[PDB]
RNA sequence: AGUAGUAACAAGAGGG
RNA sequence: UAUACCUCUGCU
């Protein structure tokens, strides 16, 4: 659905969803495969960097409040909705001052107590399809690669949740409605104008009457 | 390269760099709050 | 080198006169259609545009 | 550090061909030069790909060594970087020994009738040695 | 000796030579054959196996590579916002603000063949709006006398469909020095 | 007058 | 209409 997207998200994540689509050929229009699929890709950014905030020591805390003041620094930042300049930037800057390893592909999430790349992947296939398909592929490298499921199984590496159990419970219930929303819900162009075409018919040699006509012989 | 705005690009610089530089750094406490306070000031105006 | 003992050779210090007063727009097209032949027709009318322009063409 | 040995006159012959004119060129290419100037001056704004090769390791962490705190425009040391790795070649008319070293002092070494022999500073490669041993 | 038309969008009267009839003196002739050109680009393309090809598929990749910085390069262009030559990067930095301003945006993605395509795409609009400049006398007071001073101010123009056609078919002239 | 040479300079514009 | 001045310009 067109307005899938539209009537449920708030309007901050529209612009967001509006942005680095265009650039192959496809619009809003045509697929409905990987047009909100991208929306929610920054949804679940929100939810992981919201209420989760670190110490002057460095240790975890979940508060209430979310707007830092002095004290209190941010726990995640938001690789995914950037720019691609931008976005290796945002990943570079931190690997300089901390001597960690440099991803091949995009990450989405870095988490900043412990020192993990998130790529985030969730879709309707279960656990053991989309978690090897990356891991076997991304490896030697340690891209920690959350791998959700639809209804509510989880099934990370090494079971080594760093996210606590009060935030990850309503994030599954946010992925649990959205999925029964699902059921009630490379080219390259050049051609000319008709104005254009008309100059291209006039500017051939005299015996010939149309453009396509001169091309072909 | 870039789609993204001017004032944006260097908006999203502005943050993560006031970040890098005081979480493992020689920059502030308090600094990192007056620099984000600016980007959200010109955030507001648009 | 490919010739023999028994040939001949003749060199023209050479110049064409009224070069780009006789170097026709059409004929640009019809070059760039023929190089660009088996390719995409895309490529081909992108490339054809600028010798259409000069057929038009209008000098101030 | 150059040396000078006698002038001949004779009619010295020519040969027109390209050769390299950026001796002590640490051969890359332009693309691969590019992430070699990035990490070293800017090494915060580099892009997804990453030091490839032993030959851009060895250069980079060389280049950041020999030019750690040194107070001059960016720009200038990205500049120069660029003319220092990139080999360069040029058509030139040669007479005798082909090697950069020896491009880079043409109008020094010949003239229309004349010789200057000199061997420039530093010692030659074992490639141009093999290479004129053989000749 | 070639044949004269009137063309259906500019009504310029265009002189075809090619194809005309052969020359009978040595003086300077413009009538090309097209079938003694195709036969010489063949045998260009026989001689030189897969050149024509690899010619393109480079052109292709480029096409695909190129930006609208590109443009940006090089020596001076006439510009159809002034009516005047003007350096490159500002010719090309008015056209894309007169694009922009009418309904026009695909180069908004930066590479090249997008502006290319707004270029074609603006031949069809019949009502292409230019700001020009212009010198306005005000007057005002200063100590005790009032003088006269020049300023400018700008008002828009709307072009015809000809008249926007015409310039963007428009080269420059000027004698070389 | 003189420069010059296939068309210009021999001040231009403004305070109108 | 002239005669003084004043201001900008010297590849635009």
């Amino acid at each position: 659905m067109e307005n899938f997207v539209r009537t449920n998200f708030n309007p901050m994540i529209l612009e967001r969803a509006e942005k680095t689509m265009k650039e192959y050929g496809e619009n809003p229009q045509n697929e409905g495969n990987k047009f909100a699929a991208i929306s929610t890709h920054m949804e679940v950014c929100f939810m992981y960097s919201d209420f989760h905030f670190i110490d002057l020591e460095g240790n975890t805390i979940v508060k209430e409040n979310d707007d830092d003041n002095a004290m209190l620094k941010h726990r995640f930042e938001i690789i995914e909705g950037q720019e691609r300049n931008i976005a290796w930037t945002i990943v570079n800057s931190i690997c300089n001052m901390t001597e960690n390893s440099k991803p091949r592909f995009l990450p989405d999430l870095y988490d900043y107590k412990t020192n993990k790349f998130i790529e985030i992947g969730v879709t309707r296939r279960k656990v053991e399809d989309y978690y090897y398909e990356k891991a076997s592929k991304l490896k030697g490298e340690n891209v920690y690669i959350h791998i959700f499921s639809f209804d509510g199984e989880e099934m990370a590496t090494d079971d080594e949740y760093i996210l606590d159990e009060e935030s990850r419970a309503r994030i599954k219930t946010r992925l649990f409605v959205l999925r029964q929303e699902l059921a009630t819900a490379l080219e390259e162009e050049f051609s000319y104008p008709p104005t254009f075409q008309r100059l291209a018919n006039q500017s051939l040699p005299p015996s010939f009457k149309d453009y396509h006509q001169f091309k072909a012989y | 390269i870039g789609m993204a705005s001017m004032l944006d690009a260097m908006l999203s610089r502005a943050r993560i760099d006031a970040r890098i530089d005081l979480e493992s750094g020689r920059i502030s406490s308090q600094d990192f709050s007056e620099i984000t306070n600016t980007c959200k000031a010109i955030e507001a105006l648009k | 080198a490919k010739s023999t003992d028994e040939e001949l050779s003749y060199t023209i210090t050479g110049d064409n006169t009224k070069w780009n007063e006789n170097q026709n727009p059409r004929i640009f097209l019809a070059m760039v259609l023929r190089i660009t032949a088996g390719q995409p027709e895309w490529f081909r009318d992108l490339l054809a545009v600028a010798p259409i322009m000069f057929s038009n063409k209008v000098a101030r | 550090h150059g040396t000078f040995g006698p002038v001949k006159f004779y009619n010295q012959v020519k040969v027109r061909k390209r050769v390299d004119i950026n001796p002590g060129h640490k051969d890359l290419t332009s693309r691969e030069a590019q992430e070699v100037i990035m990490e070293v001056v800017f090494p915060n704004e580099v892009g997804a790909r990453t030091l490839s090769s032993d030959a851009q390791l060895t250069i980079t962490k060389e280049k950041k060594e020999e030019l750690k705190n040194c107070k001059i425009s960016p720009i200038m040391v990205a500049y120069m970087l660029e003319r220092e790795l990139v080999r360069r070649t040029r058509f030139l008319p040669i007479a005798g020994a082909t090697s950069s070293t020896y491009v880079e002092v043409l109008h020094l070494t010949q003239g229309t009738c004349w010789e200057q022999q000199y061997t420039p500073g530093g010692e030659a490669e074992n490639d141009d040695l093999d290479q004129t041993l053989i000749i | 000796r070639g044949i004269w038309k009137t063309n259906s969008e500019t009504g310029a009267q265009q002189l075809n030579p090619i194809d005309g009839p052969l020359p009978e003196d040595n003086e300077p002739s413009g009538y090309a054959q097209t079938d003694c050109v195709l036969e010489l680009i063949e045998g260009l393309d026989r001689s030189h196996p897969g050149l024509f090809e690899t010619a393109c598929q480079e052109t292709i990749d480029a096409i695909q590579q190129t930006r609208v910085d590109k443009l940006t390069q090089g020596r001076q262009t006439y510009d159809w916002t002034l009516n005047r030559n003007q350096p490159a990067a500002t010719a090309l930095a008015n056209t894309i603000e007169v694009f922009r301003k009418n309904g026009y945006k695909l180069n908004e993605s930066g590479r090249l063949i997008d502006f290319l395509k707004d270029v074609l795409l603006s031949f069809e609009n019949d009502s292409m709006e230019v700001t020009t400049h212009f010198q306005k006398k005000k007057r005002i007071r200063d100590n005790k006398k009032m003088i006269t001073q020049r300023t400018i101010g700008k008002k828009r123009v709307k072009l015809t469909k000809k008249n926007y056609l015409i310039r963007a078919l428009t080269l420059n002239t000027m004698t070389k020095d």
